[PDB]
């Protein structure tokens, strides 16, 4: 079905912007969230599974976990990543769904027919499961997605059916956290109200924290009025088409495999063992094996991305770099602060220095409006954070 | 994930599955009394 | 949360169509707003020691013994306006760290 497509998706890969291309065409209708769209489209492309032999299997699909308060589109995160992956499916932790996570053996009510239901995370055996409120699932549910996070298969001893069948999905989940209003004071773990095998198996988790930012607000109040004016019924880079898009993934999913043979082993040994050290050296989460196989698949998914056919060290690094960001996010504010100054050096890659200054500049002028906002700023101050050169370009 | 004399997973089962058919072994006179003398200890 | 946002963008939309107007406009959105803003209702419990809680945690994270730092708080907070410092000191220690969040 891709010939012209194929012609042109090259074209659109040396473009050597695609993937800041596609990570800006991901939710074109949801405004913001930028590190939340770029881990969708690395789930999206995925990684590459293998298998040492017939006895290591390896999955090669990049969970995500969005956790997040109230108002914050991980709903609309969800509903367009099955809008537009193929061989995407919605189920909810209630059960208000029209397939639900555990297979059963019944007659259908329509056709009357003695038919194995399959559960939604079969039906995606080579695709995506949208598991919107992923904290309010039934034990039976917990154990059914534990069971394919873990094992990838979905065992059936129910009438006199006795199988294994396969289901490889990527999940992408989306869940609240204890309370209604995430707290940094705790950690990710009892924020979220999973269980810790239930969370292992996530590459990618978002916290998608709300906080009452002037700009932010404002912005987002002009998106959804904007969107309410134009869909009214009597009626920096440019995205993708969401068409193109869509063929591109195909092109990427079906004939690129990128291969890890040229990746500084030395250089993410070392950040590892460096981990590990700032991991015990406080009272947090330990970094495992399990991360850094997540960064190797995210590291594959970003070579797919850019059609490479090889992991160049900007994908290793961009792959260490949401790896990093989401394991120090899981951490307390109090470790995940001195893990955020300890590890800028890879936080800070990818990054043309304007965003940390306004970041920066942001944080400034919160805690200046937390400090009025109660009681009834200086260039000197962000100098002196640059410090921690040239703020001509930022001002301009 | 780069790569990606033993024996191999089919003939790993084969072999268990044919020992455990064969052989059922009982422990010996002298094998018994060092494990009864390392028990009580 | 942006849910307000909407429900503000439907109660002024309700507001038109009570009043046969094709377009909304300020007058509805105000009382919408008003209306919303109404509803929602403060929670009272058994006040204003927060505010000192968090001028003086704003200022510990800027500066970032207790026998310096104990006075230090004693006298920066009166750097603006005799009796209010045994209610600081009462404060104080009631509140008597790395996990805390403004
Ligand atoms: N960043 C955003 N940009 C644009 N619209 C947004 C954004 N966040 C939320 N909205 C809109 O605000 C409303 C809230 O979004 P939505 O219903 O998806 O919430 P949610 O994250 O699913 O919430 P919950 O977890 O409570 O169910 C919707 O109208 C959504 O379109
Ligand atoms: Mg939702």
């Amino acid at each position: 079905l891709t010939d012209e497509d194929v012609k042109m998706i090259t074209s659109l890969s040396k473009d050597q912007q695609i993937g800041e291309k596609i990570f800006a065409s991901i939710a074109p209708s949801i405004y913001g969230h930028e590190d939340i769209k770029r881990g969708l489209a690395l789930a999206l492309f995925g990684g590459e599974p293998k298998n040492p032999g017939g006895k290591h299997k390896v999955r090669g699909d990049i969970n995500v976990l969005l956790c997040g308060d109230p108002g914050t589109a991980k709903s609309q995160f969800l509903k367009y990543i099955e809008k537009v992956s193929s061989r995407a499916i919605f189920t909810t932790g209630q059960g208000a769904s029209a397939v639900g996570l555990t297979a059963y053996v019944q007659r259908h009510p329509v056709s009357r027919e003695w038919t194995l239901e399959a559960g939604a995370l079969v039906l995606a055996d080579r695709g995506v499961c949208l598991i919107d409120e992923f904290d309010k699932m039934n034990d039976q549910d917990r154990t059914s997605i534990h069971e394919a996070m873990e094992q990838q298969s979905i065992s059936i001893s129910k009438a006199g059916i006795v199988t294994s069948l396969q289901a490889r999905c990527t999940v992408i989940a989306a869940a609240n956290p204890i309370g209604g209003r995430y707290d940094p004071s705790l950690t990710f773990s009892e924020n979220v109200d999973l269980t810790e095998p239930i969370i292992s198996r996530f590459d990618i988790l978002c916290v998608v924290r709300d906080t009452v930012d002037p700009v932010q607000d404002e912005m987002l109040a002009r998106f959804v009025v904007g969107s309410h004016v134009r869909h009214h019924p009597s009626n920096g880079v440019e995205p993708l088409p969401q068409e193109v898009l869509k063929k591109y993934i195909i092109y990427a999913k079906e004939r690129v495999h990128p291969k890890l043979n040229q990746m500084d082993q030395d250089k993410v040994a070392k950040m590892y063992s460096d981990l590990r050290k700032e991991s015990m050296a406080t009272g947090s989460i330990p970094i495992t094996v399990r991360h850094i196989e997540s960064m190797i698949r995210m590291a594959e998914a970003h070579a797919r991305i850019h059609l490479r056919d090889y992991v160049i060290e900007d994908d290793v690094n961009m792959a260490i770099r949401v790896m990093l960001e989401s394991f120090i996010d899981t951490q307390k504010f109090s470790v995940m602060r001195s893990m955020r100054k300890t590890f800028a050096r890879y936080l800070s890659f990818r990054r043309d220095n304007n965003e940390l200054l306004l970041f920066i500049l942001k944080q400034l002028v919160a805690e200046q409006v937390t400090y009025q906002r109660n009681r009834f700023v200086p260039e000197k101050d962000l100098v002196d954070k640059a410090r921690q050169h040239n703020l001509s370009a930022f001002y301009d | 994930h780069v790569s990606a004399g033993e024996i191999d997973l089919a003939k790993l089962k084969k072999f268990i599955a044919y020992c455990r058919v064969k052989c059922g072994p009982r422990l010996s006179a002298e094998a018994a009394e060092k494990l009864k003398n390392r028990y009580i200890i | 949360t942006v849910r307000q946002l909407e429900s503000m963008i439907r109660l002024s939309e309700a507001m038109a169509r009570m009043h046969c107007c094709d377009e909304v406009q300020p007058k509805h959105v105000k009382e919408a707003f008003r209306l919303l803003n109404k509803s929602i209702i403060r929670v009272e419990t058994p006040y204003c020691r927060i505010s000192n809680l968090i001028v003086l945690h704003l200022r510990k994270v800027e500066e970032e013994k207790r026998s310096e730092l104990v006075n230090w708080y004693l006298k920066e907070i009166e750097s603006e306006i005799e009796e209010e410092l045994i209610n600081k000191k009462r404060i104080i220690e009631k509140v008597i760290v790395l996990i805390e969040l403004t």
